[PDB]
């Protein structure tokens, strides 16, 4: 997620994003990976305690 | 599997206050595995409507914390539904059993898979109260090996603005 910004176009004039540069979703087939350090979300289940 | 009967003629206004998580009854895993730091639990109740908010109050390492949650009713007095907020899949509750001022056998089930809770304004419970607890059990056809009490002490409220899960 937020990876589509660098993947922008950038003015120097206006310091304003242009149209995509770099591809955002191409894989090249590839199933790379990134840990996300922060996915610990708390969630609860009644059901149990 | 079936609805069971609740409490005749459930007053949510009279079920509304403090109550005291003091066992539970489950097939549930991680009431087994894991048993140990059953740790102590209670719930302040509002009606909102015919839907009623509940906060269960809880430490987590020490942590204390609250998750705030609608028990949306059914359409049907003393029958409630909790939405699948994270996918969990709704979880039907029903009143089973209670006297406001005193105990209460609150009825849960998802999926099939079933639970009971007893619950308390008090400390003690009177042991013909806990017997049909049992019983409960029983005609639930879980095993006396399936319950799992909770400790009298080191109850929680009031939890941080920053430990409110907040779900609803």
């Amino acid at each position: 997620p937020g990876s589509q910004k660098a993947a922008l176009g950038y003015n120097i004039l206006t310091q304003e994003d242009a149209q995509s540069v770099y591809d955002a979703s191409y894989y090249g087939g590839q199933c790379e990976t990134v840990y996300n350090g922060e996915w610990r979300e708390l969630r609860y289940d009644s059901t149990c305690e | 599997i079936s609805t069971i009967q609740p409490k005749a003629n459930f007053d949510a206004q009279q079920f509304a206050g403090t109550w005291l998580l003091v066992a539970v009854g489950s097939a549930c895993r991680f009431l087994q595995e894991q048993g140990h730091r059953a740790e102590a639990t209670t719930l302040h109740v509002a009606p909102q409507g015919t839907a009623m908010a509940v906060s269960t109050f809880r430490k987590l390492d020490g942590i204390c914390w609250q998750v705030r949650q609608l028990y949306g009713d059914t359409g049907v007095l003393g029958r409630f539904l909790l939405q699948a907020r994270d996918a969990r899949g709704a979880v039907h509750v029903v009143v089973a059993e209670t006297d406001y001022q005193s105990f209460a056998v609150l009825y849960l089930e998802r999926a099939g898979q079933l639970s009971v809770k007893l619950y308390a304004r008090s400390l003690p419970v009177s042991d013909s109260v806990l017997s049909g607890f049992e019983q409960r059990v029983q005609e639930a056809h879980l095993t006396e090996d399936q319950i799992f009490y909770f400790p009298k002490y080191g109850f929680c409220e009031a939890a941080d603005q920053f430990h409110v899960l907040d779900e609803v």
